[PDB]
């Protein structure tokens, strides 16, 4: 019903693009936007460079084409990537809202009435990734959630190449860490990690404050000491509904034994309560970003 | 059945019995790993609680265990630079292990004393500084190939408008650090501070050690793999005789030319680092995490560096130098490397080292990568044990042979 | 005579004065009598460092020749030969000592194994140094009957057997250049010692273990 | 030929047999020709090892000689065999020094080292010599150092390597032999602080640490 198409594009080379401006300054990669004369449509130019073995680099680019079959209105579509300039050019959809990293830095805070809608999209966008492609996001962070002024919110930057998962793991330094304790303690329990990486990410949206230094900056290593040594943080009450605490606290428990499965995360009343009440998202951003229609 | 792991995560199910200790039972699988049951440690968990070797299997049934490591001494009298390795004195006469190359004094395990050894402004102005092209990146900046009466380099950085008292220290950092005249170090023409702040260096052909050990992978033999441990420790002794911590020891910064001349750059800069977000010395973790000690990853001190944290950055360019891979190259993560390196749970596995690596080094590269800081040797000794077995290589250029007896009496 | 000559080596070993205890152990075994285990190994200990040092030197001396006109190249040639003459004579001293007195008076099995073990080892040093085929062959024989008598008496973890197996393996690769024969016997002696490594004598506990890890170091080097 | 002499030692320089080159450095200057730096360096390194090998052999057997009596008596004649070589080996240089080396010094750094070399070689004899010849040998190095030590100040840098090498040797002579630690510790600091005040570099710094390492021991 959404009618997504990417067949208009042709051959992609640097001489066929003319730059316009920069979307913003990211953490791991820096996001641009460019004009392509044949296609015409604006694109998101994510340039990350890895000085690696060309065979290893070539092994990854061919695997970047599996993004074609991971098509949905929940995950950002893939225009196409290619090797040139010595850098890897992961072109993506140009969505006018950047991500919800700018949104928090501009709007200051995000109300509970919005979190209910976005939690519906991601929990099914993740489900589109697992139950179909047998892989999960592994990078659930707010700045990897592209948004736009068309009333749509979507995910991006999951693990498309197990080689570039590690080939960039020593190039993605960053300063904020939402990784689960199970992914840091020394083993992998991927089935339950992405829930935590979403549970902590939403607290960064509800309150807008990075909770690893508890509310009621730390060194880049010191955050992980909190993450994998002492009990997890929890959302403030009062301005947030108590039944919303029934949702987040089930997504922010260390031990996966007490963690609720994804299926359990749709049998809850609150997740089926958020969609019961509607929210406008066309004029919501246009009244806080200055954009139109 | 009492399953036990091994170094390199290997698995063996030793038999479960009663009355006979783990030592000789485990020794079988242990000794194909070349591990005497007197030197290793095994763990029982009720994190990792060590247990010895005199334990009967009756209490150990159905338990998973790990195997982790924790000397035949001839006499000798040392006729060149030989530094003791139990109190790190200067050694002239004293023991030495036949195979593991580790020398020490019996005294430290009417007496004599020591003696002699067996001898053997000025800132680059703007305009003339020809700003180069796109060159690349790194941990804190970028190279720009300059064109002014020769070959030079230009850098950029991350502090834009510092306080006036910061900039005068910058005139003093160079004064401390422009005096580095050496053969292992490229010349420092100065810097350009009228434009965005820079640190001007030279430019070298070939490439670094990371390119030679992760891209082309033209792995050499010990005649060159110990020369490189020489012409890089020497360039890190002059750098520490006068107390300029490199604090940037990367296999990506050891730029050698023609495969003969070894050059080192991109170091210092405690004013550009230690960002003056106020007027403090708050340093930041910018770059990789392998060439960093546990306490430089931790940053749990205001200034956690040392000349030792330039030695834990030497083992990583040495544990890379022998195997040919890179350390921690199997963990598909970022924050997991940072947590364990900072914590002390995990350290690079020495099983992946080469099969022809000299055992004399196993007591050198393991020190340059120890978890603590009050143990790893300072840089003059690093140039000592690497001069020592740079020429003792023709003596040990063969296969093995039957060694001598004990000759040790206590 | 012997008692003093035992001490004169127990005083020239401690001070790394080898050539004294090379020329005083020769004088305690030409007494014509049997050797107990005490002065037994000191006789091997004495020469091993004496004969080894010039080999340890000739390896270093010849390598510089391998690190290179007509004048500079010549200068190593005379000096390396001067090592050869010094090394040839010291090798022949024990071989003459072994053949004339030691081997015929070898009363016990492992002693008979030991002195034969030296004989091949000693020709091996002449083999590496250096018609020339008689030297390499006689080492092979001296090893061959050394190994053959070794299989019978001693427990199969004895350092002398493994030391021979470790020794005899090196002769296969470094002269004949047949590592597959070397790999198998090194593997065979190593692998066989695994099963027989029951409770073991504390005296040989340290010495046998030191050998075995070297064997794997030969194997793990020989795998490539 | 001078090229042949310098080369022949260098082939045995790393061969771990040091008697052979020590036996050819004597022929280097028994002619009495002028000495450059490197050959003069090769001349020094030889006998320190040969004496050191003998001294290290001298040291250990003395411990057996100091261990105790039927067994211990074997050491004494064995011990006296060592110095008889050691005294002869050292006296070859002293004969060489007092015939072709010392009276042929030319430059500022030439005179200072040989005298310290002469003093230490006397000290090596002073390590073992006894009787009326004990103090006679010890005395002949008192001026040997003193002659050079006063030339070091006026002729060569505070950080020039020989002075630190001379000062370290001059200082150590006071404690172990002369039984005079106070003249030593108060003397190392003078040379210790002289170089650090106005502080080709590796040789310099190792003597520096030895100066501090000896000062700590001398204060123990
Ligand atoms: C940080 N956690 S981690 O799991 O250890 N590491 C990584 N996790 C995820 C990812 C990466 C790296 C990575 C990036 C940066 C990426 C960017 C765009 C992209 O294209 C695209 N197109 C459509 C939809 C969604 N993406 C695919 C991508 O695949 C990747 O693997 C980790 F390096
Ligand atoms: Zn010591
Ligand atoms: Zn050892």
């Amino acid at each position: 019903a959404f009618l997504t198409q990417k067949q208009k594009v042709g051959e992609l080379k640097d001489d066929d693009f003319e730059k316009i401006s920069e979307l913003g300054a990211g953490n791991g990669g820096v996001v641009f936007k460019v004009s392509h004369k044949p296609s015409g449509l604006v694109m998101a130019r994510k340039l990350i460079h890895l000085e690696i073995k060309p065979a290893i680099r070539n092994q990854i680019i061919r695997e970047l084409q599996v993004l074609h079959e991971c098509n949905s209105p929940y995950i950002v579509g893939f225009y196409g990537a290619f090797y040139s300039d010595g850098e890897i050019s992961i072109c993506m959809e140009h969505m006018d809202g950047g991500s919800l990293d700018q949104v928090l830095k501009k709007a200051g805070r995000i109300p509970e009435q919005i979190l209910g809608k976005v939690s519906i999209a991601v929990i099914k966008g993740l489900t589109y990734l697992r139950e179909k492609h047998k892989i999960m996001h592994r990078d659930v962070k707010p700045s990897n959630i592209l948004v736009n002024s068309r009333g749509e919110i979507k995910l991006c930057d999951f693990g498309v190449s197990g080689q570039l998962i590690d080939s960039m793991a020593n190039s993605f330094v960053g300063t904020r860490s939402y990784m689960s304790p199970e992914r840091l303690q020394g083993t992998h329990y991927s089935v339950q990690s992405d829930i935590w990486s979403m549970g902590l990410s939403l607290v960064e949206m509800a309150v807008g404050r990075y909770p690893i230094p508890p509310p009621d900056p730390m060194a880049i290593f010191e955050l992980l000491d909190y993450i994998v040594n002492e009990p997890p943080p929890k959302l403030p009450s009062g301005v947030f509904s108590l039944e919303f605490q029934d949702f987040v606290n089930k997504c922010l428990i260390k031990n996966p034994a007490e963690r609720a499965d994804l299926k359990q995360l749709m049998v809850h009343a609150f997740i089926k309560r958020s969609d019961a009440e509607e929210v406008d998202f066309a004029g919501w951003l246009c009244s806080t970003i200055g954009l139109n229609q | 059945i009492v399953r036990v792991f091994l170094p390199n995560k290997q698995r063996t199910v030793v038999p479960a019995r009663c009355g006979v200790t783990v030592r000789d039972s485990l020794k079988k699988a242990l000794m194909m790993r070349g591990l005497i049951p007197e030197c290793c440690a095994v763990y029982r968990i009720q994190e990792k609680k060590p247990i010895g070797w005199d334990t009967d299997i009756s209490w150990l049934t159905g338990e998973e265990l790990h195997v982790e490591v924790l000397h035949n001494f001839v006499r000798k009298t040392f006729f060149t630079l030989a530094f003791c390795d139990f109190c790190r004195k200067l050694l002239f006469q004293g023991f030495r292990c036949q195979t593991c190359g580790y020398k020490f004094h019996q005294r430290c395990s009417r007496d004599r004393s020591s003696s002699a050894p067996n001898v053997h402004d000025w800132e680059i102005p703007d305009g003339q500084i020809t700003v180069g092209q796109r060159i690349g990146s790194g941990s804190f900046g970028t190279v720009y190939k300059g064109k002014w009466h020769g070959d030079v380099a230009v850098k950029m950085l991350n502090v834009t408008a510092p306080t006036p008292q910061q900039l005068q220290a910058f005139k003093n950092e160079v004064g401390v650090l422009r005096k580095t005249r050496h053969v292992n170090i490229l010349l420092f023409m100065g810097y350009s501070t009228k434009p965005q702040l820079a640190i001007v260096t030279q430019w070298c052909e070939g490439s670094s050690l990371y390119h030679h050990l992760h891209i082309i992978e033209t792995k050499f033999e010990m005649i060159k793999l110990i020369d490189i441990a020489r012409q890089t420790a020497q360039g890190m002794d002059y750098l520490h005789a006068k107390s300029i911590i490199h604090r940037d020891l990367k296999s990506n910064n050891i730029f050698l030319h023609e495969d003969l001349t070894v050059k080192i750059g991109d170091f210092g800069l405690a004013t550009v680092k230690s960002r003056w977000s106020g007027s403090h010395q708050f340093e930041q973790l910018s770059g990789s995490i392998l060439w960093m000690a546990p306490e430089v990853i931790r940053m749990q001190d205001k200034n956690p560096y040392s000349f030792q944290s330039d030695v834990y950055a030497f083992g990583i360019v040495l544990y890379e130098l022998m195997t040919g891979q890179l350390p921690y190259s199997n963990i598909n993560n970022r924050d997991q490397i940072i947590f364990m390196v900072g914590r002390g749970y995990l350290s690079p596995d020495l099983s992946k080292v080469r099969s022809n690596c000299p055992k004399a080094m196993k007591r050198l590269m393991a020190e340059c990568l120890k978890k603590k800081r009050d143990e790893r040797p300072l840089f003059p000794q690093i140039l000592a044990s690497i001069e020592l077995l740079a020429r003792s290589l023709p003596k040990i250029h063969r296969s093995a042979s039957e060694p001598s007896l004990n000759r040790a009496g206590f | 005579d012997k008692n003093e000559l035992v001490q004169k080596a127990k005083l020239a070993e401690q001070a790394e004065r080898y050539d004294d205890m090379a020329a005083c152990m020769k004088s305690v075994t030409e007494q014509g009598a049997e050797l107990s285990n005490e002065e037994r190994n000191l006789l091997s200990v004495a020469y091993k460092n004496v004969v080894g040092a010039r080999r340890s030197s000739w390896r270093v001396v010849s390598s510089i020749e391998q690190k290179t006109a007509e004048k500079k190249q010549q200068m190593a040639r005379e000096y390396r030969e001067k090592i050869e003459t010094e090394l040839r004579d010291i090798c022949n001293d024990v071989l003459s000592l072994l053949e004339k007195f030691l081997i015929p008076n070898a009363s016990q099995a492992e002693s008979k194994v030991f002195y034969l073990k030296m004989k091949g080892d000693y020709y091996r040093y002449l083999a590496e140094v250096a018609d020339k085929k008689g030297i390499v062959d006689q080492s092979q024989q001296a090893y061959q009957e050394a190994f053959e008598i070794s299989k019978k008496e001693m427990q199969p973890t004895h350092p002398i057997r493994l030391g021979l197996a470790l020794n005899f393996s090196v002769f296969y690769y470094e002269i004949l250049n047949s590592p597959e024969k070397a790999c198998s016997l090194a593997k065979t002696a190593f692998d066989e010692a695994i099963a027989e490594l029951d409770t073991l004598s504390e005296e040989s506990y340290k010495d046998s273990t030191l050998i075995m890890q070297l064997l794997r170091d030969n194997l793990t080097l020989w795998t490539s």
